[PDB]
């Protein structure tokens, strides 16, 4: 029991000393400003990759659409050939591709929503840094005023 | 948004409390200067001066 | 009671 | 699928 | 410190006005939960203000 | 297809459980943010704003 | 808790110290000037190569 | 469903408790400012009294 009490006293004394020593508005703000921007950049990179991925997905989707069109030409060729099997294969392939496209579309919608959510979050995050930047300027302005005020009080 | 112990969040909270207190203290210091008769007289003088 | 008052406020 | 194939055969 | 408390007190008063407006808006909206939150918020602020 | 202990199969199973929990946790964190009155007020405000 | 508190103070001081050492208008501009010039030469060379 | 219903009740209780806990810390936080002001005034008062 005694040890716990002793630890608390030491911790309390240390904590009181620590807060006063590290309480610099300008130093903390500068560090904070650098950190948020860095975090935002990482998010931006992820967003760019996601956008690229969506574009890549669209290209893949386009290829599937292109394949279906090519297959449609093959079906016409099959009629000239007169072979039942070629026509049957094209129809089966066309059906799975449509199903795949639907799945891809659902994935694309989810991806778009995620990107939109990320973009919305980014805008909110961007606004916060702007507010912080404005606040930092205001905070800095106040500090200059305080220095001026103290001298006036002194004289 | 929570304003939690987040390091950036925490620093802002620490900074905000300090500036307000400092500003209030600065105002209090100004008030002490304001308390003196010459300063008090100027305020009365200023209203008349502004009209002129 | 407060909720009841709130409901009254809501109608107009 | 068989029904679809019949339509394809026409061409 | 007195100025800071007054500012905090002023903020609470300002918050109360904003919250009251939201409650009226909530009634128009038809969402019961939003209205309920405002009532709870109003009571604590008044108590805090009285203590302050 | 079995979803058996297959190493690729196993990793996918482990990953799927984690993301859902994380997403739910993220939603829960969002819900906590949503719980605050300012956020709640915005939802009421948003419906009116959308019509405008 | 104490360790976490210490880290914020240390990080802020370290960050402040690092920026302050490099915060020279002439030095920053000179370093910046060298980098763009090197990039410009590379870009110009690349453009020439691209044209070829 | 049975497990969820029991779980939901517990979560709701916790949420209600959390709100009360949040309210309690806020009240405590407000008290420090009041406590700080009287203490500073008290410190100022003793010096004047001694003089």
């Amino acid at each position: 029991m005694g040890l716990f009490d002793r630890i608390k006293r030491v911790v309390s004394s240390n904590l009181n000393d620590l807060v006063n020593k590290a309480e610099d508005p300008e130093k903390m703000l500068e560090q904070a400003i650098l950190e948020m921007q860095e975090d935002l950049v990482q998010l931006r990179q992820g967003v760019a990759q996601a956008i690229a991925a969506q574009k890549r997905s669209e290209k893949q989707y386009n290829d599937a659409q292109n394949e279906i069109n090519k297959w449609q030409r093959n079906a016409q060729l099959a009629l000239q050939k007169g072979d039942e099997n070629l026509a049957r294969q094209a129809l089966e392939r066309k059906k799975t591709y449509t199903d795949t496209s639907a799945a891809l579309k659902a994935s694309l919608d989810t991806q778009s929503t995620q990107v939109e959510t990320l973009k919305r979050n980014l805008i909110q995050l961007e606004s916060k840094i702007s507010e912080a930047k404005t606040k930092k300027e205001m905070l800095k302005a106040r500090i200059t005023t305080a220095k001026a005020q103290e001298q006036l009080q002194g004289m | 948004v929570r304003g939690m112990n987040t390091s950036s969040a925490m620093s802002a909270f620490e900074r905000m409390e300090e500036k307000v207190l400092m500003q209030e203290s600065r105002a209090q210091a100004l008030g002490e200067l304001a308390g003196a008769d010459l300063e008090t007289q100027f305020a009365q003088l200023e209203g008349g001066s502004d009209v002129d | 009671d407060e909720l009841a008052a709130l409901k009254a406020q809501m109608l107009p």
